[PDB]
Parts: structure tokens; C-alpha cells; sequence
RNA sequence: AAAUAUUAUGAACAAUUUAAAAAUUAAUCUGUUUAACUAAAAUGUUAUAUAUAAUAAUC
């Protein structure tokens, strides 16, 4: 069901903390989206970017997507370090 | 509700004497039996053609008098009781007819097995290759195997207690209405079927 | 197998890997005192008509 | 067949006697020596080395009252993650530190909890826009990021977080 | 043991030392042989599902095309229908009605 | 383990590496 | 940094520590002593000579600084975290082991069995 | 300086309880569905619990945290192994995503049967309750391996001759509904 | 045996991974002198964490959420301004990114001010990066186009064209990668090593920069009605592609 | 004990690689994919600052490289380089002289290798088909004396 | 509380995290084929698979060489930092299909020619961009010449 | 999947079998070598000395 927490129908060394404690906390807490109304009210605002095809722009006319602004073969220079890695070869990224 | 092409191979048959087997039945039972086995039954005298008068009432074989002097009226309670008795006799016949097969691992050519069996495994293989569902509580090992279960390799045998004997009255034809002896052969098999 | 001196590993412990009567203690010990002519060191219990 | 002759010729001075005088005998000896040394280093050296270091650590723990078994198990439990080499180095050169580690393993101090699974903030479910502002989840992520920035070492950015987050307002020129 | 100099493969994982067979998921010799036999039989049955279609003189194997052509080139000079030359070599009779027939 | 009948007997090198103490 | 220590303290990290500034300077970068792996199959005719110069960077640790953020005094024999801190009293009193019930208890020397300790924090 | 990192965002549960309150302790016995035998967690299980991959440098902080930072704060550089480990993480992620998406597609289409398991599992397990209503070499190899895996044992010919097309009927005369007899 | 890559598999060493140095302008020529010719007619900073933040910010800017990218750029730009000295590479680059974020959010006057600051910093820069100066002046051109100064936008675009035709080497990005197909020793299988190819839009970002620059110039020329300028720009772009 | 009992979820920890790595904006509403497709598309190392450039220490692949010889493409592009007879290299299809032994049932072997399992020597120096005394030249008859 | 939960009901499947624990090459070729289908080659490898009947059958066949853990869809949405208002079909449709070893082709020759066709498609993308630029320039030249004539 | 080149490395009984041996064996050409460096790593310590017993007495 929507409103009830996901960990209500579970079928199941006791009294201790297991490795899945941080996960069973979220499983025991109640769900956030409690109705298909709110679910679709979040979905219709949810948007994709890498989707193949046109995208709606009738919201604001002054804004231009980065693809249209800097073409498709060009990407912003990324800080390449041990901490964060960017995707390489956007030409090879396709198929 | 069978298909016509499939029903062409079967024929309605009324059983006079209770016969155990995948193509058998109880005394006074109507069933779709295959052509060859049904003809064999009708030639031996254990079966009759299902006429309306026979569906109403039937004569059956008496074990005490060895003659077809037992007139029986096919009723609902009679059919239910005879079906239950046939089920009991079929379970007994299945568990007392052939061997049970177990295949496990055993490192080396030793005489004991690596992992001894248990009532759960016995019931599992029983349901697997006999199509008989029983609970492990009815399986009682031998005096030597009460400790660790079936451990030797080769041939063994266990006791299986059947509760429903005196209610249906089977103590005459059966050897022992109390219990039955299941002969279990344990062997070494390849990896995929040994699994242990 | 031999994996030690007779002070620690007895002579009847060589066949410890084989299944049967060797995994038990022998009854007769001829290793002490005079040595036998056929050089027999142990003899197990006489099972029926056979003795090891 | 590639017999290592021109390379092993230069090591004949390490041998003695006829192996050093003649060429082929010394070459055979050096070939066999190098082959068996490579085999030992590949398949048998690590066992002996780790056995030695384990015995040293076990002796250092027994001098305090414990054993390698319990020490290793409790180190794995407390999640200290110290290799046997480091344990031996501490036992040999930092006895006080090794004794403190043993006391930590022996005491009933609660070991650290398992790593918490990455959760999603509550603001990600808020309708946006609800009808030129930033997303609430993105703003909270930026705040946590700046907090983690300032948490690592001292820097001239300051300890406050609002002034450092509102740097685009400073860079913006008043129109 | 038909090949007596086994290949030495590059050892990327230590379990490649313990493994003996190169392709473990691949069936053994006799098993893959009977598997290929059954597959070829199934393909041949799929091919012969329909009736044996008869082919003209041009779409014949070379050892029969020229013979079948020269057996009837004499009658081909005179254009008249109903002229058959019963030649020995050719497509054998299937023995059953065929849609192509 | 302990080899049975069919498996040939093989004598391995004695484990001479240093062993830890069996604490109770 | 798994652990930091000195002549008077030691801070362990489970699994890691934070706040430790261990600055070094890269002195050099070169290959180590060559290890020659000679692989030879006694059955066939094929010898492989693989040289391994283990490349490595030599560094000299210049400075080490530690600045922790303690929460409070923690009890050892009991997982409870003390709310107060007293540098004079022992946080956990320890008593000798001599009952007399055991007749075969291996007796050490009397001063070794009975030897109190000082107070370090004072 | 140093990095104390357990998850992606550096957050963890409160490691120290309130002053005076009882602390929480992990499970010492191994995660075994049976109460016997009681077995202490080995060091590899402890590593798996704390988040490593059973080895000091397989996963977790010892592998994700950088090794060196310049004095002025400049980070390290990207290595081939770093990129390969990032691709491995992304591969695990996309495996999970595609598995979940396949499950969702099967659920939306209706190809998830209400009967649990498979035919082999139902013929093998008595605990399962009874429910009552290109190339060809790959395909033939799949058929052969199915014929060799399925039906491990056969009903003896004395009970039912499998060649005559005879199969025994399922019997539940002596079976029980409670799963205690199979779970104990 | 086919690999499944279900376990961790380290990458292979390949000649395409060779680090390439960024192109530097000569010491005698200065961007301010070129612009005048055209007008004639360190303290410790957690740089790892600020780089995490900058990467998240550019990811936001690519996704479309521009205000969050702007604030990320502002944070990391304050960080870089405190860390690096006057007129530094990462400093001017991140403030270029900041001006781009301001323009994508609509603060065009501040965007133009920041890009003019980039210009006056490139004035004092001794050897600025060719890619950095090209991207900076492309940003200024696009900001002028958004403001409505299409003449100045196409002027900056042809300025990029002139700079990269004058002080750029076109064959450096494919020095070590052109003879790679000769490594092919197998033809039936694994023969893609004989057909290896590296798109020029990846190994020298200045080329893609001027490509998109001349594309926007062509769009502006088609909108205005300067067919001669459109033809000139297309000819120069095709010539560049043929050179590469 | 090598029979460990623990949830295999622990074998693959996800605490370090959440969805924020595969989709950087999944916390927000907008969704975008920034993934590393494979290990082959690796541009290589890259400096973070101008002050700290990468070292110039080279690997074996880069160090063990001989000088460049003028190839046919270079000699056809700029014929000013053809100054000697060593520049007139034959067709690149030609590899060179035969440097190995083509041993039957064994492939191409180096010189000085294993000559143990060798039959090509005796071949240069079928019975299973002729075991039943079935000559092909005597099985089929002659259509005519001339053929 | 003692009543059935009201409201709309949704289906929640499972996924299997399967970790190999014994050497697969030691067993027969059929179990090795099943583990290969389950995408396990060596001892110590862990994979993630759906809860479809095919995967259930494979795991039932290899149940003695691998250990399996179950994770429902909500449990996976908790384990990975993905909100609850985002399903997995959209994530699968968004992730690119060019991932490393995308499809198990029936032959390494097919694999090699697939990679070769990918490189060919990249080269064709570049040359088609250049040729489209040339075509647009040629059409602009033609239009300009016609206009200058007229 | 093709075009090519070669192919002699060689078992006698018994048992089972339209499904699987047996313990006096079946099957295998034995168990073939084979590993870049540094580290890490889970692999089996022995004995239990017989309660149908042993130890004792009267009739
Ligand atoms: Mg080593
Ligand atoms: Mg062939």
C-alpha cells in the first residue's frame, strides 16, 4: 500500500544492531508519497535531459538549453582529480 | 471435459475389484481408463461396462468368500470412503513397492557419508520421486540411526508410521497396518545431483 | 604416512587415514622387549576368524 | 631455446671453485639458483614472512595477556584495519601505542556503527515551482557541501557558511 | 591428448592456475558433437518441411544440366508442345503429393 | 583430509612455520 | 592516517582519523633494485626473463601536526560515556588477583602481585 | 590534512551515545537463520559488516579516499585504476537499474506468475504448498542442458512406466498445513 | 574465452592517454594589442572539495538548472580568488564560468562586466591558454548576442577565427594517435585496432570551441542578411575542418 | 572457517557509490546521466593547476621506442626526405623473410623451440582411408579409352 | 489497525544479489553454462539479476555454488539514493546503451565487427558533419550567385 | 561457417541399461609443467583408552 511503510509485510541472533540498520530505519519510517495524486503531481514536474527528441520550452522563452547553446560535440571543462571524475570521449559515449 | 482426440484413447470403466496403480481405482468407481489396460481389466474380470443399472448398483469381489457375491449400492458416502481407502492403499503401495534413491557426495571411497540424511531430506525425496506428501514427523529411523540419521552408503531402510488404519479397516490384506518399511539406496553421484 | 617420531606418533597411527580398525588402539604390543622373528609390532582384537 | 648466457656470465664471480673457473657449469648453477629463487619468492616466501610477523605480534600480545586470535578478531570488530606489518612495527617501536590498542580491544567501548546509507532529503518531494529561485534540495546540498569544505582544515574562507554560500551575490554587479 | 604441447595462456587471475579446462561453459567433445548432429538434423527437417520442389533445366547441378539440355535440344528445334524426353539422371520421385509439383 | 583406499598416499612437508598460542 | 602517537598520547582511527596534517616532501623518484623472474619449463624449450625494476617515490616527512576535537572522558570497562572528568581519581579502579580459594594458583613474587600505580594526569 | 569518510557525504550515525545512557552494540553471532550453532563473527564477516569487501583495500574508505594532497591544497590526479573503479561502480549501478527495470516491465506485462518458484522447484520442494486452479546450436544446447538439469530422478517403472505415458497423481493424505514440521 | 567484466578490471595502457600540454600564446603578442589592432578599423584551501563543488555546479549548468550552477560557481570562485594570485589560469577560467552562469540566469550586465574583467586579466597574463582565451571571447560574443549586439558578437567570433588561425598548431592533437592503426596484427578478429579513430572534437577542445563559434556566427549572419559574411565564415570553418 | 554466513549485500557496499554519482541531479527534480561507459575511453591524466604539472617519468611502452623511419606516406607527401637508398622501402604488405617453422598441427613455432612433437619434417622428407583397400582410381570405371 | 489497508495497491517485485562461493570450473559444463548465463565466471564474483522465472530456475540449478540475497524494489530505492517519486523504467531509458559490453554477441568475431562498426559510425558522423557543412556552403554560394545575377 | 594441409599411440572379461554399476571396480591417457613486483588473503592440530561395559560379594 501507499501510506503504510514498506517494512510491514516482512516475514522476519537478536537484540543487536545489524549492517542494515540505516536501511531498516528508512524501511520502518512511513512513506512520503501517500497518494497517486501526489505521485503524478511530482511526475509531471519530473523531467529528463538526455531524452532523444524535443523538449517543451513554452515555459520561458529567454532560456536556452546548454545543448542548443554550445552544440552537441562540446562539453564544459571539468575538474579532473582523484575526488571527481568526468565522462570522457563524448563521441564514444554514443552507441 | 477432455479433448475428443485424447478421450478417443480412453474409455469409461467401472471397477468391480479394488485395483492399485496409476490406472486403477476402488470397487465401484467410474474412470477414464486407457484402451489396453481397460481391455486387460475387462478380460481379467475386474471391470465392467458403465451401464446405468451398474452405476446404480454393482456386484464386487469378496476376499473372504472369493466370489462376486457382494452387492453394493453406489452412494455419495460410499464413494468418499472408498476414495479415501484407495488413497491410503496407494500411499502404502507406493512406499512399499520400490526403492528410494538418494545421491550425495562422499570424499574418498569410505563407507559413511559426508553429510548424514534427515527426515526432511527423506520426505523431500519421497515427494520428489513418489509424489507423496507427508510430514517429517511420521518418519522414524532405526535404533542405530536415531542418533545421526542415515549415514551409511549403499542400502538402508526406515520406518514410516501410517495413522489411518483401523478407521478404514485395512489390517486384513495389508502385511502390517501400523507401519511400513521404506528401502532407501544412497549412492555417490556427480556434482550437479549430489549438491553436497 | 609418517609425520613424527615414535615418541609422539605411534606406528599404528600411520594408517590413521584408512577407515576401520586401525583408528583404534591395538591390544598386543610386541614392540618392547625381544623383537619378533617376523617383525610384527601390533595385533588387534581377533574378530571372528580374522586378526590384523 | 634462449639460454640466459650473456646475462648470467657477469654473475659468475659470486660462485666459487669450478663453477667460477669454467663457464657452462657456472651458468647451469646460476640458472638453477635463479629459477628456484623465483619459484620460492612466488609460491613460498610470503607464507614464511607472514608467519614470522604473526608470531612476533602474537608474542607481543601474549606479553600483555592476550593472543593473536583474540587480538585479530577484536581488531576486525573495532574496524581498526591495521596490517600485521604495522602491528609488528608498533609492537617493536611503539610499545605504549600497541598496549593502548590492546586496551581498546579489551575494553567494552562501542565499536563504530555501520556506514549510513545515503538518504534523499525531504525537500526533493516538494513541488518546484509550486505555482528565479533555486531548488530546495539543491540548496541544502550546497550548504552541506560548503560545510564539508570548511570542516577540512583551517582556511581564510571563515567559519560562517551563509556569507560563503552568498558569494554569487557579491560577484554580481548592481545593475 | 591429441595435441601434446598444451597452450600457456596469460594468467590474469590466480584461479586460472587452478582451472584445467580453457572454456568451462563449453560442452565436452562428444556432447557438442551430438549437439551439432541434432542441430543439423533439425535444420534439415526444417528445410524438408515443405515438399521437394522441382527445378527447371537451368537451375540444375552442372553434372545434370548439360545432359538434360542436350537430351532435348534435338526436339527444341521444332517448336511443338507435348514433347518429353525421359532421361535417367534427375530429381528422384518424392512419393507423395507436393504443392510445388 | 584423510585419503581413503583408492587415493594414493602422498607425504607432505612438515609445517615448520611458527604457530600462535591456543588461548582458552 | 590510521593512528597518531607521541611519548604521552595515542589517537587511533576506526577506520580513519581526521585533523592530522602530515606534510612530506618528495625527495626523488626512481626504480628500485631489479628482481629477475626466470620462468623455465623443464619439459619444453622456452625460457622467459622478466625484469622487474619496482619504481617508487622516495619522500621525507617534514612536519606532523595533530589537533583533535575530544567529546569527553570515556569509560573503558563500561561503555557509558562519563559526563564529568576528574584528573585525580582513577576512572576505573583495578584490584589484584589473589583469592586463596585456588591452592594450585602459580604464585608470583609478593611485590609483583601487590604493586599499585601512580596518577599520570596529576 | 585528513579525511574521515564512511559514505559519499561523510555522514554517519552518532557514534557516541548520550552521557550516562547505555551504548548500542553490534551482533556478535553470525547472520544464520538457525539458532544453532552459535558462532562468533570472524574478521572477514566484521569487515563485510563495517563495509569493506573482506579485504583492507577492496572497497570502502581505504580505496575511495585519495592518498596524497599537495601542500597548497591541489588535489591528486586521475589514474587508470581510478577510472576503472569508477566504471566498476557505475557497472554495478546500471546492473541494479536494469534488473529493477526488467522486473517492472515483467510486472506491467503480466509475466510474473502468482505461483512461486518454477516447475522444478515445485516438484522438488514439499514445503511449497500445492496450488490448484540466427543460430540453432545455442537453442539446442539450451534444450539439452534443460533436459539434463530438469527431472533429476524419475519414478520407478514399477509404479508408473514413463514410456507408457503413465504419471503418478499427487497425494496429500498424510501432509500437514503447518510448516513447523518442515522448518524445525 | 569471452570476458564478462563482472569483476573489477583495470584499464589498459594506451597511447591515446598521453598527457598533452595546453597551447600557449607567444610572449611578444598580447590579446590587448590584438584587440587594439581590431579596433583600429599559496594559502591552504580545500581545493579538492571546492573542485567537487565546481564539478557539481557545471553538472547543474549542463542539466539546465542555472541559478544553482551560478551559486556553485560563485562559491568556488570566491575560493579560487582567495587561493590563487592575481591573473591565474583557473581563476580566470572559473570567473568565465561564473559570467556564463550569470548570462544563463539573465544578469547580462554583470555577465558583460565579468567577461570584460576576464579580458583585462588576459591583458596582464603572461602566457594565457589558447583554449581559455578562445572560450572567454566566445562567452563575450554570446553575451553580446544575448544583449542584442549581433555586430559585436560576429566581430568576436571572427576574432576567435583569426586568433586560432594565427597562433594555433592543428596537427599536434593527432601526433601520437595517427600511426595507431599500424598496430593491427589481426584481421579476422579484433580488427578494430586497424580502424581506430579519434574524433577531433575531443582531444583539442579549442577546435570544437571555434566550430561552435563559427556556427553561431553563421546563424547570426543568416538572421541579419550578410550573405558575404556567412559565406566567409562557412569557408573558414570548412578550411579548418579540412586542415584537421 | 571459510563457510561465511552474512548477507551478500555486504559484499557489494553501496554506501560509497549512491545514485548521485550515476545521475548527478537525481536529488533534484531534473534528471541527467553522467556515466563512464567503459574503461577504454580514457583521455588520460590531466593537471589540475598550472603550478603543479604532471611529472615526465615514462613507462616502458613510451620509453622503449626506436627512431622513426620515413614511410611511404611521408615520402609521397614530402619527397624532399628521400635522400638515400634505404628510404626506398618495398610494399608494406611484405613482412620479411620467413623467421619461423610452419609446423603442422602446431602452427608457427620459433627457431630453436620444441622439436619433440614434430611431423612436418617427416612429411617434407590417407592410411585410415585406404584401410579397407578402396582405391579411388580403381573404383570408378573409364567411360572411354581416350577419356 | 485490525482492518485491511485501504487505498490503491501497487506491485513490488524482487531482485537477487548472487555471490559465487565455490570454484565453478571445478564442476561440470552444464552448471558452468548456467553460471555463465548468470554472469559469473570465477569464485568471488557478485552479480545483480531480476526475479524473473528464468533467473529463478537458473539459481535453483546452481543453488549449491552461489549464495543469493533478496532486495525488493523499495529496499533498492532505499539502498541507492533515489527518491520514491522516480521509478526504474525511466532510469533504464535514460542510461546510455553504449555501456561496456552492451550485448552478448554469439561470437568474438561479431564482437570485433560490432566495435569496428561503432568506430565506423563515429568516423561517418564526423565526415557527414563536414559534408553537410560543405553542402550548406555550396547552396549558399549558389543562391548568392543567382541573386547577384538577378 | 568455409578454402586448405596431415592424422595408427592402438584394451580382454563381468555388472547395469527403452533410469542411475559395484566394492573382488567404472571412467581418466596418470595427478603434466605452467605465476610481473609489493603487499593482503577464509583450507580443516591431535586423543577420547567400547556401559549389552568395568568393578566386587554371597549362595
Ligand atoms: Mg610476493
Ligand atoms: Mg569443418
Amino acid at each position: 500500500s501507499y501510506a503504510l511503510p514498506p517494512a510491514v509485510g516482512r516475514q522476519e541472533i537478536r537484540g543487536g544492531m545489524h549492517s542494515s540498520h540505516s536501511l531498516d530505519l528508512i524501511m520502518r519510517q512511513p512513506r512520503r508519497v501517500k497518494t497517486p495524486e501526489q505521485l503524478r503531481a511530482l511526475r509531471d514536474r519530473l523531467r529528463f535531459i538526455g531524452v532523444t527528441g524535443p523538449m517543451p520550452q513554452a515555459t520561458s522563452v529567454s532560456t536556452k538549453s546548454y545543448t542548443d547553446t554550445y552544440g552537441s560535440r562540446l562539453r564544459p571543462r571539468y575538474p579532473e582529480s582523484w575526488d571527481t571524475v568526468p565522462p570522457h570521449q563524448p563521441s564514444r559515449e554514443l552507441l | 471435459e477432455m479433448a475428443p482426440e485424447l478421450q478417443l484413447e480412453y474409455m469409461p470403466v467401472l471397477f468391480t475389484r479394488t485395483i492399485l496403480g496409476p490406472q486403477g481405482g476402488f470397487a465401484g468407481e467410474e474412470r477414464l481408463v486407457k484402451l489396453e489396460v481397460a481391455r486387460k481389466y475387462m478380460e481379467a474380470g475386474h471391470a465392467v461396462t458403465p451401464t446405468e443399472e451398474l452405476r446404480r448398483g454393482l456386484w464386487c469381489y469378496n476376499p473372504d468368500t472369493d466370489k462376486y457375491d457382494c452387492f453394493i449400492e453406489r452412494n455419495e458416502e460410499f464413494l468418499d470412503f472408498a476414495a479415501r481407502k484407495r488413497q491410503w492403499l496407494d500411499v502404502y503401495w507406493r512406499v512399499n513397492t520400490g526403492y528410494l534413491l538418494f545421491g550425495r557426495q562422499s570424499w574418498g571411497q569410505g563407507f559413511l557419508i559426508n553429510c548424514p540424511l534427515r527426515k526432511r531430506d527423506v520426505a523431500q525425496k519421497l515427494w520428489e520421486q513418489y509424489k507423496v506428501r507427508i510430514d517429517p514427523r511420521l518418519i522414524e529411523f532405526r535404533e542405530k540411526d536415531r542418533r545421526t540419521g542415515i549415514q551409511e552408503l549403499g542400502h538402508n531402510w526406515c520406518w514410516l508410521y501410517l495413522p489411518g488404519a483401523e478407521e478404514l479397516g485395512i489390517n486384513r490384506e495389508v502385511y502390517d497396518n501400523k507401519r511400513v518399511k521404506v528401502r532407501i539406496h544412497v549412492r555417490k553421484m556427480n556434482s550437479m545431483f549430489a549438491l553436497y | 604416512v609418517q609425520t613424527g617420531s615414535p615418541t609422539h606418533q605411534r606406528e599404528y597411527e600411520r594408517f590413521h587415514h584408512l577407515p576401520g580398525d586401525v583408528r583404534t588402539r591395538p591390544q598386543f604390543d610386541f614392540t618392547f622387549g625381544e623383537t619378533r622373528a617376523d617383525r610384527v609390532m601390533f595385533a588387534w582384537r581377533k574378530r571372528g576368524d580374522l586378526q590384523l | 631455446h634462449y639460454r640466459a648466457k650473456l646475462e648470467l656470465d657477469r654473475i659468475r664471480s659470486m660462485l666459487r671453485g669450478r663453477a667460477r673457473l669454467e663457464r657452462k657449469v657456472g651458468l647451469k648453477r646460476l640458472f638453477f639458483l635463479m629459477r628456484t629463487q623465483t619459484r620460492y619468492r612466488v609460491e613460498q616466501q610470503a607464507h614464511w614472512e607472514r608467519a614470522i610477523v604473526r608470531k612476533n605480534v602474537d608474542s607481543a600480545a601474549r606479553e600483555h595477556g592476550t593472543g593473536w586470535q583474540h587480538l585479530r578478531n577484536e581488531l576486525g570488530r573495532q574496524n581498526v584495519m591495521l596490517l600485521p606489518r604495522s602491528q609488528q612495527l608498533l609492537a617493536q617501536y611503539e610499545p605504549l601505542a600497541f598496549r593502548a590498542v590492546v586496551e581498546l580491544c579489551a575494553s567494552r567501548i562501542p565499536p563504530p556503527p555501520p556506514p549510513v546509507v545515503a538518504s534523499v532529503p525531504e525537500e526533493s518531494y516538494t513541488l518546484w515551482p509550486p505555482a528565479s529561485l533555486s531548488h530546495p534540495a539543491a540548496r541544502v546540498e550546497l550548504r552541506c557541501g560548503v560545510e564539508r569544505v570548511l570542516r577540512r582544515g583551517p582556511s581564510g574562507l571563515g567559519n560562517n557558511v551563509n556569507e560563503l554560500i552568498d558569494a554569487w551575490k557579491e560577484f554580481d554587479v548592481s545593475p | 591428448a591429441f595435441r601434446r604441447l598444451v597452450k600457456r595462456h596469460k594468467i590474469t587471475n590466480n584461479q586460472m592456475l587452478l582451472m584445467r579446462r580453457r572454456e568451462p561453459y563449453k560442452p565436452t567433445m562428444k556432447d557438442r558433437q551430438e549437439i551439432a548432429d541434432r542441430a543439423k538434423l533439425e535444420e534439415f527437417e526444417r528445410k524438408n518441411a515443405d515438399g521437394l520442389m522441382f527445378v527447371p533445366e537451368k537451375a540444375l547441378p552442372p553434372w545434370q544440366k548439360s545432359l538434360a539440355h542436350n537430351a532435348k535440344a534435338l526436339g527444341s528445334r521444332i517448336n511443338f508442345r507435348g514433347f518429353r524426353v525421359r532421361v535417367a539422371d534427375g530429381q528422384d520421385e518424392p512419393g507423395f503429393p507436393t504443392p510445388f509439383r | 583430509g584423510f585419503g581413503g583406499f583408492g587415493m594414493s598416499v602422498y607425504t607432505p612437508k612438515k609445517d615448520r612455520r611458527f604457530r600462535v598460542q591456543p588461548l582458552p | 592516517v590510521l593512528m597518531v602517537g607521541g611519548p604521552r598520547f595515542t589517537a587511533i582511527g576506526r577506520p580513519l582519523l581526521e585533523g592530522v596534517r602530515v606534510t612530506a616532501q618528495v625527495e626523488e623518484q626512481k626504480r628500485m633494485r631489479n628482481v629477475v623472474s626466470l620462468f623455465a619449463t623443464p619439459g619444453r624449450r622456452h625460457v622467459r626473463w622478466v625484469d622487474a625494476p619496482h619504481a617508487a617515490t622516495i619522500i621525507r616527512i617534514c612536519e606532523i601536526f595533530y589537533s583533535p576535537n575530544v567529546v569527553g572522558e570515556l569509560d573503558k570497562y563500561k561503555g557509558e560515556l562519563l559526563e564529568t572528568f576528574t584528573p585525580g581519581q582513577h576512572t576505573n579502579p583495578v584490584y589484584p588477583v589473589d583469592d586463596g580459594y585456588d591452592v594450585f594458583r602459580k604464585k608470583d613474587k609478593e611485590a609483583m602481585e601487590n604493586a599499585t600505580t601512580f596518577l599520570d594526569l596529576l | 590534512y585528513s579525511e574521515a569518510r564512511s559514505n559519499y557525504d561523510g555522514t554517519s550515525l552518532p557514534a557516541w551515545p548520550a552521557p550516562g545512557k547505555k551504548p548500542t552494540y553490534p551482533a556478535a553471532l553470525s547472520e544464520l537463520r538457525l539458532p544453532q550453532p552459535r558462532m562468533r563473527k570472524t574478521r572477514t564477516e566484521w569487515m563485510y559488516y563495517h563495509g569493506h569487501g573482506g579485504c583492507p583495500g577492496k572497497y570502502g574508505p581505504s580505496r575511495e579516499i585519495a592518498d596524497f594532497e599537495y601542500a597548497d591544497g591541489t588535489p591528486a590526479s586521475i589514474s587508470g585504476r581510478r577510472f576503472a573503479f569508477k566504471h566498476h561502480q557505475d557497472h554495478l549501478l546500471v546492473q541494479l537499474i536494469r534488473a529493477a527495470a526488467t522486473v517492472e516491465r515483467y510486472d506491467a506485462s503480466g509475466l510474473l506468475p502468482r505461483i512461486p518458484g518454477t516447475a522444478e522447484q515445485r516438484n522438488w520442494d514439499p514445503a511449497i504448498p500445492l496450488f490448484l486452479d540466427g543460430t540453432m546450436v545455442s537453442h539446442v544446447c539450451s534444450r539439452v542442458v534443460d533436459e539434463r538439469m530438469g527431472t533429476p530422478t524419475h519414478t520407478p517403472n514399477e509404479l508408473a512406466n514413463r514410456h507408457e505415458g503413465e504419471t503418478l497423481e499427487a497425494n496429500t493424505m498424510f501432509a500437514t498445513n503447518d510448516p513447523s514440521a518442515f522448518v524445525s | 574465452v569471452t570476458r564478462l567484466y563482472t569483476s573489477y578490471y583495470t584499464g589498459v595502457l594506451y597511447p591515446n592517454q598521453l598527457v598533452q600540454p595546453k597551447q600557449r600564446l607567444p610572449a611578444d603578442v598580447s590579446v590587448s594589442a590584438i584587440l587594439q589592432k581590431r579596433s583600429e578599423p599559496r594559502p591552504y584551501v580545500p581545493l579538492g572539495e571546492v573542485a567537487k563543488l565546481e564539478l557539481q555546479g557545471d553538472y547543474y549548468m549542463e542539466g539546465g538548472m542555472f541559478q544553482e550552477a551560478l551559486e556553485h560557481y560563485g562559491v568556488v570562485a570566491k575560493a579560487y580568488n582567495y587561493a590563487y594570485p592575481e591573473n591565474h589560469a583557473q581563476r580566470i577560467g572559473i570567473r568565465i564560468k561564473l559570467s556564463a552562469a550569470f548570462r544563463q540566469t539573465g544578469r547580462l550586465e554583470s555577465s558583460l562586466a565579468n567577461i570584460e574583467e576576464v579580458l583585462r586579466m588576459l591583458d596582464a597574463s603572461t602566457r594565457p591558454s589558447l583554449e581559455l582565451i578562445c572560450e572567454a571571447l566566445l562567452e563575450l560574443g554570446i553575451t553580446r548576442e544575448a544583449l542584442g549586439m549581433k555586430r559585436e558578437a560576429t566581430e568576436a567570433y571572427e576574432e576567435a577565427l583569426e586568433v586560432v588561425n594565427s597562433f594555433h598548431n592543428w596537427g599536434e592533437s593527432h601526433r601520437m594517435l595517427r600511426l595507431l592503426p599500424r598496430l593491427g596484427r589481426r584481421f579476422n578478429y579484433n580488427f578494430e585496432e586497424k580502424f581506430v579513430y579519434f574524433s577531433p572534437f575531443d582531444y583539442d577542445r579549442t577546435f570544437a570551441l571555434v566550430d561552435q563559434c563559427l556556427e553561431r556566427a553563421e546563424t547570426i549572419f543568416n538572421e541579419i542578411g550578410d550573405v558575404e559574411g556567412a559565406i566567409r565564415v562557412l569557408q573558414q570553418r570548412k578550411e579548418m575542418i579540412d586542415k584537421k | 572457517r571459510y563457510r561465511l554466513f552474512h548477507p551478500r549485500r555486504e559484499a557489494i557496499p553501496m554506501h560509497m557509490c549512491p545514485a548521485k554519482t550515476i545521475f548527478p541531479l537525481i536529488n533534484s527534480n531534473n534528471l541527467l546521466v553522467k556515466t563512464r561507459n567503459s574503461w577504454e575511453d580514457f583521455t588520460g591524466r590531466k593537471e589540475f593547476d598550472e603550478d603543479h604539472p604532471l611529472p615526465v617519468v615514462g613507462s616502458r611502452l613510451n620509453g622503449r621506442t626506436t627512431q622513426h623511419k620515413w614511410n611511404h606516406w611521408d615520402q609521397y607527401l614530402n619527397p624532399q626526405i628521400t635522400q638515400s637508398i634505404k628510404d626506398l622501402t618495398p610494399t608494406p604488405e611484405y613482412v620479411g623473410m620467413r623467421c619461423g617453422h610452419n609446423m603442422i598441427k602446431m602452427g608457427w613455432m620459433k627457431i630453436g623451440g620444441s622439436w619433440k612433437y614434430s611431423r612436418g619434417y617427416n612429411d617434407r622428407r590417407g592410411q585410415w582411408q585406404e584401410r579397407k583397400m578402396t582405391p579411388r582410381f580403381m573404383l570408378a570405371p573409364r567411360v572411354s579409352a581416350g577419356g | 489497525a485490525a482492518a485491511i489497508a485501504p487505498g490503491p495497491y501497487r506491485r513490488v517485485g524482487n531482485i537477487f544479489i548472487v555471490h559465487c562461493d565455490d570454484h565453478p570450473f571445478k564442476h561440470s559444463w552444464e552448471v558452468n553454462r548456467m553460471l555463465r548465463e548468470l554472469r559469473l565466471e570465477f569464485k568471488g564474483q557478485t552479480t545483480i539479476v531480476p526475479d524473473i522465472p528464468q533467473v529463478r530456475k537458473r539459481i535453483w540449478r546452481v543453488r549449491h555454488i552461489v549464495k543469493v540475497d533478496v532486495l525488493d524494489l523499495d529496499e533498492a530505492k532505499a539502498l541507492i539514493g533515489v527518491p520514491e517519486h522516480i521509478s526504474f523504467t525511466d532510469l533504464a531509458s535514460q542510461l546510455p546503451p553504449s555501456f561496456g559490453r552492451v550485448k552478448a554477441v554469439p561470437s568474438p568475431v561479431i564482437r570485433s565487427k560490432m566495435n569496428f562498426m561503432k568506430l565506423r559510425r563515429m568516423r561517418l558522423r564526423d565526415v557527414l558533419h563536414r559534408d553537410a557543412l560543405e553542402l550548406r556552403l555550396l547552396e549558399l554560394k549558389r543562391s548568392a550567385m543567382k541573386n547577384x545575377e538577378q
